[PDB]
């Protein structure tokens, strides 16, 4: 129990707890110029 | 003229397909007006865990949303009801010329529990599982068009997605299991527990040697139905004992729901799979007991059917036998002594045929050795649906009739043995 | 005019997607690519950038409002809760520079009292849904019109929608 | 609350955290008020000053 | 399988990537994209959907499975908290609808034992790995064939590995 009683974290810079901001990143060259073709993110992950 | 639904009386699940969403824009994410040249892409990233499910039911008590949901966790083992992490997004780049509009709606996977007793439903809930979006792209309306005043649609379900009807049975929860720690190698003798105590109930075993086996249950009292634990024997697995995988889906092999039922099952089984059996609530305090045999002998003909035991053949004249009809391709057998003395002369002249499905039927004429039992083919390509064909065959010999149906006409199928003579 | 074709009683519409309001053009920003690159701008609608707009009227305030949207219409209240991400991509032609800025839109829904075949009392909610980008290709100095940056009255990008239910006392 | 309605439905947190937090609610106050020095004396078998 | 080449014990054997589980298939979700656009389906291996999935036998418990393959194969413990990603993307024709579904693909381990050159005992691990996702274009009311949907059996979609090592006591 001591363990796991972690005191509590304080939420994300700004003021939260709720959730991150997101974020994009990679890209398909090309014809289609896949330029939002990416993968997304929660841009923090651990702002706790 | 609806058709018929070849399903042994229990507890189904059936995926009824993907990309379900309510009407009125109630599952719209949004609208993207992407210009000229431009790319545009509305994206779940998931950042919550929070899905929303559907779910309607005919029956609360019974089907509630937690009896559907675990039924479902036995069916296609779904856990993540109320939650989902995974990702989708939708990219769509207009085309140089002009602008383009996309419209993401939220979708849903379409479950439906049903509990089929006898040829009918009579209890079907409907669960919504929150799928991965729909994407649809459209020209940009001219601004004006017409804005023309429409009244709301009733609330449904609108698919878009592809044509989908995949059914799983499901073990029944309230039905106790009982199980068959030691692989059954060539002869067994399950006695029934006094515990379950005459209410139906699974046996759940393996078999050690992969073959043919006879089942039955004491004077072929009561009929038995045998499923096979579907993906069972996978992943772990010892060899000459039963490891239960704990699988609620059942495939349906062979069996028939009336327990005042002459009948005995010869059926395939596997070393490296399970099988349950199911056995009806019995009416009697008699004490009864499951017999497995490996049939190397003629018994083998008779995979995978459940063989029916005659006894009221005893005069001349029209005998009709109402009997669940099995699917196309599967089979059903009967076995039927010809009333009369035996002294190898007398012969009387069988009409065979049934009322509404079609099948090929095979005759064996039963004579039973030291061995066990001997099949002799006499009779094959038969024809059954309204035959008017007959055959003589011996006054107090055994024969059994194998039928494979081929068209699925009517629920139940009706074989007619019709003697003269 | 304010004459529509129904039979008296409240009504709840649902006029459609696409609505930006008036004055909130570039309260976002903009992105100024030029030669060929690609600027690509993105956000994410999460409760407080998600808060729906209330325009009640006397018989109808907001309680009633809300529970009649969300009764027929999407439930927004808990699908606001839920991030939603969008982004837009354009492309600069060679030595020009482009412009790009980006605004909210959203969903216009309207409880409506008719009588005598006219609407005599209105009441309009908006509901965030996504977002709108409009570029323009611009050289320095060169005058740019004020309809490009300043929106008078609030206007559907799209096609409007007249989606009426009765509502029942 | 705040993990209940929060910290759950955040899939951008490690484990590490949220399980342990998990663990930590799982405890009432009146656990924590109840809990003294007597409980592990009879169990540990331990004699103390009383 | 039986009677494999192998002297009496215990065997720790990685069957290779790319497992998919039966009946699982749809149960995470299917996307429907329809005339020209592109639909990204995608899952980050994270926390609960890493948790691997345990078969065990008599002789081989949980504890004995874990430390055993971690001994000789990839540390998933460790690996399994450090966020993977992975990602589809598939395009649909014009003027025609696309559907795509996913399901995790899983790392295959058994312990087996053997004796006298036959295996008598098999337990399964199965490892979250990455995913795979299938795609097929339909017209309004066209059959789709149920292998497309359904799987029977656990299978692999890539080549099988058995990568064996003795266990020492
Ligand atoms: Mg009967
Ligand atoms: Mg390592």
């Amino acid at each position: 129990l001591i363990s796991t009683a972690i005191p509590f974290p304080y939420g994300y810079i700004g003021g939260g707890y709720y959730a991150p901001n997101m974020i994009t990143f990679g890209s398909a060259p090309k014809k289609k110029l896949n330029s939002l073709i990416s993968s997304t993110i929660p841009f923090p992950y651990a702002g706790y | 003229t609806q058709r018929v639904l070849p399903y042994s009386n229990g507890l189904y699940v059936i995926n009824k397909g993907d990309g379900y969403i309510r009407t009125n824009d109630k599952d719209l994410i949004g609208t993207l007006l992407i210009e000229a040249g431009s790319s545009g892409s509305i994206i779940q990233p998931r950042l919550r865990n929070t899905t929303r499910p559907l779910f309607t039911t005919s029956n609360d008590t019974k089907f509630s949303q937690q009896y559907t949901e675990e039924r479902l966790k036995d069916a296609f083992n779904v856990q993540l009801f109320n939650t989902s992490t995974s990702l989708f997004k939708f990219v769509e780049e207009a085309p140089s010329d002009k602008n383009i509009c996309i419209k993401a709606y939220n979708t849903y996977e379409k479950y439906e529990l049903i509990d089929y007793q006898n040829g009918s439903i009579v209890n079907k809930a409907e669960y919504y599982l929150p799928s991965l979006g729909y994407c649809e792209v459209t020209n940009a309306p001219s601004p004006e068009s017409e804005v023309v005043k429409m009244q709301v649609a009733e609330d449904g379900f609108i698919q878009n997605g592809p044509e989908e009807e995949i059914v799983v049975g499901v073990i029944d929860p309230s039905e106790n299991i009982q199980e068959i720690n030691t692989a059954i190698s060539d002869n067994y003798t399950y006695n029934i527990p006094g515990i379950v105590n005459n209410n139906p109930f699974y046996i759940l075993f393996t078999v050690n040697t992969t073959g043919i086996y006879k089942i039955n249950a004491q004077n072929n009292l009561p009929s038995l139905k045998i499923y096979e634990a579907i993906g069972s024997g996978n992943r772990n697995f010892q060899s000459g004992n039963l490891c239960d995988d704990d699988i609620k889906a059942i495939n349906y092999i062979t069996g028939f729901d009336s327990p005042n039922a002459k009948s005995y099952l010869v059926v395939l089984l596997n070393k490296d799979k399970n099988y349950y059996i199911r056995v009806p609530q019995t009416s009697s305090n008699i004490e009864n007991q499951i017999q497995f045999k490996r049939e190397e002998g003629d018994l083998r003909n008779l995979m995978n059917s459940s063989v029916n035991i005659i006894d009221n053949l005893n005069s001349t004249g029209a005998h009709y036998y109402t009997r669940q009809s099995p699917d196309v391709h599967d089979y059903i057998s009967y076995e039927f002594t010809i009333p009369g003395n035996f002294n190898n002369k007398d012969t009387s002249n069988i009409r065979l045929y049934t009322s509404y499905n079609q099948g090929i039927g095979t005759l064996f004429r039963v004579t039973e050795t030291i061995d066990g039992y001997n099949l002799i083919n006499i009779q094959q390509n038969l024809h059954l649906l309204n035959n008017t064909n007959s055959i003589r065959l011996l006054n107090g010999a055994i024969y059994i009739l194998k039928v494979e149906v081929t068209e699925l006409n009517n629920y139940n199928i009706r074989l007619h043995i019709d003697i003269t003579n | 005019s304010d004459t529509i074709d129904l039979a008296d009683g409240n009504y709840v519409v649902r006029r459609g997607d696409g609505w930006i309001l008036s004055r909130q053009n570039q309260i976002l920003g903009g992105s100024v690519i030029s030669n060929g690159s690609t600027g690509i701008v993105g956000d994410l609608r999460v409760n407080d950038n998600a808060i729906p707009y209330y325009y009640p009227t006397p018989s109808f305030n907001e309680e009633y409002i809300k529970n009649n949207i969300q009764t027929v219409f999407t439930n927004f209240t808990e699908a606001n809760q839920i991030p939603i991400g969008f982004e837009f991509s354009k492309t600069a032609p060679s030595n020009k520079n482009l412009y790009m800025y980006l605004q909210y839109t959203y969903i216009r829904y309207e409880i409506i009292k008719v009588l005598q075949h006219e609407i005599i009392e209105r009441a309009v909610l908006y509901v965030p849904s996504l977002g709108y980008v409009k570029s323009i290709e611009f050289n320095p100095g060169e005058k740019i019109n004020k309809d490009f940056y300043f929106l008078t009255n609030d206007k559907c990008i799209l096609n409007e929608q007249f989606l009426y239910k009765k509502i029942l006392e | 609350n705040i993990y209940e309605t929060e910290i759950e439905g955040n899939n951008a947190i490690g484990n590490d955290i949220k399980l342990r937090l998990k663990q930590k609610f799982r405890i009432n106050i009146n656990d924590i008020w109840e809990l003294n020095l007597n409980y592990f004396s009879k169990e540990f078998s331990i004699m103390m000053p009383d």
